[PDB]
RNA sequence: UUGGGUAACACUAACUGGAGGACCGAACCGACUAAUGUUGAAAAAUUAGCGGAUGACUUGUGGCUGGGGGUGAAAGGCCAA
RNA sequence: ACGUCCGUCGUGAAGAGGGAAACAACCCAGACCGCAGCUAAGGUCCCAAAGUCAUGGUUAAGUGGGAAACGAUGUGGGAAG
RNA sequence: AAGCCCGCUCGCCGGAAGACCAAGGGUUCCUGUCCAACGUUAAUCGGGGCAGGGUGAGUCGACCCUAAGGCGAGGCCGAAA
RNA sequence: CGACACAGGUGGUCAGGUAGAGAAUACCAGGCGCUUGAGAGAACUCGGGUGAAGGAACUAGGCAAAAUGGUGCCGUAACUUCGGGAGAAGGCACGCUGAUUAGCUCGCCUGAUCAGUCGAAGAUACCAGCUGGCUGCAACUGUUUAUUAAAAACACAGCAC
RNA sequence: GGCGUAAUGAUGGCCAGGCUGUCUCCACCCGAGACUCAGUGAAAUUGAACUCGCUGUGAAGAUGCAGUGUACCCGCGGCAA
RNA sequence: UAUCGACGGCGGUGUUUGGCACCUCGAUGUCGGCUCAUCACAUCCUGGGGCUGAAGUAGGUCCCAAGGGUAUGGCUGUUCGCCAUUUAAAGUGGUACGCGAGCUGGGUUUAGAACGUCGUGAGACAGUUCGGUCCCUAUCUGCCGUGGGCGGAGAACUGAGGGGGGCUGCUCCUAGUACGAGAGGACCGGAGUGGACGCAUCACUGGUGUUCGGGUUGUCAGCCAUGGCACUGCCCGGUAGCUAAAUGCGGAGAGAUAAGUGCUGAAAGCAUCUAAGCACGAAACUUGCCCCGAGAUGAGUUCUCCCGAAGGAACGUUGAAGACGACGACGUUGAUAGGCCGGGUGUGUAAGCGCAGCAAUGCGUUGAGCUAACCGGUACUAAUGAACCGAGGUCUUGACCA
C-alpha cells in the first residue's frame, strides 16, 4: 500500500473507498502496512448528513495484498485491501460494526477494543 | 556455469541434426570418422534406434525411420545387426579413439561395429 | 430516373450515378524522436519508431535559358556536390 | 577590474660566485688558464670539508618562530605614598 | 585441396540471386596450356597470364526522315566567326 | 556509374506456377551456397524478444514500447457547406463435425438452418485506428532550407487598388 | 488589419480511460562475437627521461621544485582519475 | 545585564555583491540539473554540556557531536521562488563554483520562422519563443582484481600490516501517576517488538526455464498414427538450480583520557582538584571480532624435491577450479567419465486390435507409454608409453661431539 491508492472500508461511518493519503511516523518509497494509522481522504460515500466525501480523517490498515509471513513459515494473502476509520478519541472506530477478519499481533499487545468488535481472528 | 549437460559445438539447429546421419553411417559402413566430441554423443544417436527396434514388429520398426532417413540401412538394422546381437544387452558399436588426422587437428577413432 | 404528397415552389423515399489537388494503399512516399556510424563506399548511409499517400503527380530520353546572369509562390534560396 | 600617472627602493635589464632549506632583487662580494696560499658568502658536533672554540648572559619555552583589538598576584627588576 | 570435381544429406531466393533486354561497358565469350602478377586465405579454379577459335540475315538493328528546335544562303543594321 | 569484385544508384517485359481477403508467408521450375575460419556456457554493447506489484511516478513532450486493431449482426453523439462526421463510440458473434435449406445455369461461388462436439484462447498460425477532452496557431491538400529548422513560414480560390 | 472561427493539419501546451518499463530494480537466454588457435595481414598515433610515496612550497590541490622516505621484473582483464 | 537590545567603537570570515585587468580570450564552450568515481566539516532531532526573562513545567539562545538516516511529487527548460501531502532529523562548505577522453541536454552563443521594440529598410535587438549534431580501437601512469618468474622445487600452513556503525522508535512489567486549585503534565534497569545497514545460506514460501508435456496454423511424408521445417512456428504450463517480497547469524566486557566530579597537598604556616602526585569519569581512541593480504625491502615460513640421484616440470583421464595462467582429484594399489540395470523424478494414457464412431476423434483394453544436464551398483568400454627441466652439498669464521 502507498499514496494515492484505493482501498475499501470496513466500517460503517457512510463511507465505501477510500484514498490513501500518508502514513504517520513513516518516511519510505511509499508504504502503508497493517497496523500502521494512516490519514486519508474517503472517495465514495454519502455526500450528506456530515460532511464525508471529501474530509480527511485518519484509518488504521486491516488486510493488504502483500503477503505476510507467518514463525511456522506459511504466507497468508488477501484480494484486495481495508481500513478503518478511527477518531480524535485515541485510537476508537467512528463506525459501530467492523467488517473483515484480523492478525493476533493486532490484539493482546497492541489493541484490546478492535478485538472485542471483531467478528473474525485468523 | 551449472552441471554438464549436452554439447552445441556450434549452435542450436546446427546442434537433432548432425545426430541425424553419421548415424546412419554406422550402419551402412562400420567405419566413420569425426572428431573428439565425434561419435561420442552419436553413440547415443544408436542405441537409442537399436532396442524399441530389437524385436521385429510394428511398434519398433517406424521408430527407426525416424531419425534415420534411410530404407537402405533400416531393414539392414533388422535381420542383420539383430537378430545378431541377441542375447547381449549394450555393447552395441563402441570404439576407441585414434589419433588427431592431417588438416584440422581433431583425434578420431573409428565407430566401428562389434 | 422512378414512385408518392403538392398547384407550383419544391419535398420525401428508393434507385442510379459516382466526383472530389479526398482517405486507406500494391510499387512505394514522406520522414518528427533516439542510438549506431562519424580516416561510413565518401560529399551524408543503417536500425527501431512515426506521418502522409492519382495528382499542380512521378519518371526516361531529346531540347531551351547562364553569371554578376537569369531566375526566385524571395529561402538570400537556386543556377553541375 | 590582472590600471592610467607620479615618488622611493629594488630588481627583469648587463652579473658570476654564495648563504639565506629551495628563490630576481635580504646580507657579503665580482669571473683567463693550470696551479699554490690565504680570506669573503656561509658554514664550522656528525653525514659535510672546518673549534662539539673563548668571555658573559637569557630562556627552559624545544620556545626554536604568523599572529592581533583584549585579559593576567606566572615570574623577575626598579621608583614612589 | 576446409571453399577444384562427384554422390548424398542439409538450406538460401522467387519481381527475387530466376528468364529476356535498353543504356553503358567491350571480347571480359569458348577451347587448350599455365599461373610469376590479379582473386581481403589456398588453389592442380578463374570474368587472372599466354596462344588460338567464335558474333555467316533483303524481311532484327544501323542505314532513311522528321517534332520542340537549330543551321547555312539571300534581305536589313561602324564592323564581324 | 560511384577511385576498388563499395550492403549506394540504375529503364522495359515475365504480377494467372500451387494453397488466401490480394502481384502477402510455405513450396515445384530455374538459379545459387562469391558477402574469411577454429576452440571456451566472463566483465564488458549494440540489435531482440517482456517481466511478479505499481504503473509515466521517468520525460521539454509517454520519445520509445504496447495496446485497439479481419469479417458479420446490433447500434452510433456534438457539429455541419447535411457532402460529412461514422469502420464515432459501445456490444455480440466469428472453430471443428454430421445432416440440410435458400440465390444462381454452374462454380473446386455466395448467404443461412438444426444437431453434436474440443481448447485457457476459434480472424487460436500471414496486417493491423488506441479512444476521449481542453487550449495555442495556421485554413486544408499542396509548397519550403538537395547536406542539422516543413513549422504558427510559403502558396491558394476569394476580396480590393 | 484588428476580432473571432467548422473541417483538416508528422504543428505547440495540457487533462482523463485503457495500456505500456519509460521509471522505482531488475534474471537469463537466442542468433552473430568477444577469450584462445591455422592462414592471410594495414593505417592512425610519440621532444627526452620516466615505478614513486608523504609533507611543504609554488598564481594558496605539480609525478619532474624543497626536505625525507621509498621503490623487485614481466604479463592478462576492466573502469577509466 | 535574566530573552530583546539602539547610538557609538573594535574585529573575524569571505558563502554574497561591487567589483582596482599582472594570470588563461595563439580560447581551463555558459548557468542548474542529471548521471558516475574520489577526498572533508563553522549542523535540525536524539546524546553530552553553557546561559537563562532557568522557581517547577514548557521554551529561547549557544557549544559539542555524524553514529545512523536526508528515501518522494504538480506548474516552469529554468538555478536559488506560489504550493501540497509526510517527515524524531532530515545543516553547510571545498575539491580548476570536483566530476561531459563517465552520462544526461532539457538551457545558452548558428542556417527557418513568429513576435515586440529600433529602423524608411535590409536587418537589428547579451528581448523572448518553436525545431536543431557535442567525437577518439589509452601507448605511459594510477587504481581495482587475476597470474607468470626471480631468492633449487611438490604439498600443507602461518601471516606483520591493510578494510569495518550503529541508530531510532513501539509495547509489556511501572503514570494520564509524581507535581498542581484547576488547567496542564515528568523520571533507573531487565525484556518483547516496530522502522533500518552491515559476511552467507534456502530445507520452507515465491519468482523463472529454445529440458519436458499439451493445444494449434501452413506445408511435406498418400490418409491415420507418428514426425521434419519457420534454428522451441505460434499459444499455455512448468522441475532442478540460481535467485526473491525467504531463511539462519551479526557481544558483552576490559584498558587509557576529554568535559566534569573528588582525594591528598603546596606556592600565600589559612584556603585550594595541582602547580608534583593520585582515585574515578564519554556511543569517541587501541584491542578484541570478521575480510584482504608477502611487490609487507624486517619482499616470510615449513617439509620434502637437484648436492649423481631420497623428486619435480611436461603427459593422459576429469573437476568441490577456471577468461590466458593457476588451482584441485584420479591415472588399475582406478569408478574419473560413458554404456547397462536399479533407485530417485518429469508428463499423462500408448502400439495394435475388438467393439467404438459417418467423422472429428468421443470408448474399452492402460491410473498405460515416453523422457531426463541427479544418485547408486557395476569397470563391460575409455586413464599408455616414454621423454625431460636438473644447482651439484660456494667462503671467511663461536660451543658441543670425536
Amino acid at each position: 500500500i502507498q499514496e494515492q491508492t484505493m482501498l475499501n472500508v470496513a466500517d460503517n461511518s457512510g463511507a465505501r473507498r477510500v484514498m490513501c493519503i500518508k502514513v504517520l511516523g513513516g518516511s519510505h518509497r511509499r508504504y502503508a502496512g497493517v497496523g500502521d494509522i494512516i490519514k486519508i481522504t474517503i472517495k465514495e460515500a454519502i455526500p450528506r448528513g456530515k460532511v464525508k466525501k471529501g474530509d480527511v480523517l485518519k484509518a488504521v490498515v486491516v488486510r493488504t495484498k502483500k503477503g505476510v509471513r507467518r514463525p511456522d513459515g506459511s504466507v497468508i494473502r488477501f484480494d484486495g485491501n481495508a481500513c478503518v476509520l478511527l477518531n480524535n478519541n485515541s485510537e476508537q472506530p467512528i463506525g459501530t460494526r467492523i467488517f473483515g477478519p484480523v492478525t493476533r499481533e493486532l490484539r493482546s499487545e497492541k489493541f484490546m477494543k478492535i478485538i472485542s468488535l471483531a467478528p473474525e481472528v485468523l | 556455469h551449472r552441471k554438464s549437460g549436452r554439447q552445441l559445438n556450434r549452435n542450436s539447429s546446427h546442434r537433432q541434426a548432425m545426430f541425424r546421419n553419421m548415424a546412419g553411417s554406422l550402419v551402412r559402413h562400420e567405419i566413420i570418422k569425426t572428431t573428439l566430441p565425434k561419435a561420442k554423443e552419436l553413440r547415443r544417436v544408436v542405441e537409442p534406434l537399436i532396442t524399441l527396434a530389437k524385436t521385429d514388429s510394428v511398434a519398433n520398426r517406424r521408430l527407426a525411420f525416424a531419425r534415420t532417413r534411410d530404407n537402405e540401412i533400416v531393414a539392414k538394422l533388422f535381420n542383420e545387426l539383430g537378430p545378431r546381437f541377441a542375447s547381449r544387452a549394450g555393447g552395441y558399436t563402441r570404439i576407441l579413439k585414434c589419433g588427431f588426422r592431417a588438416g584440422d587437428n581433431a583425434p578420431m577413432a573409428y565407430i566401428e561395429l562389434v
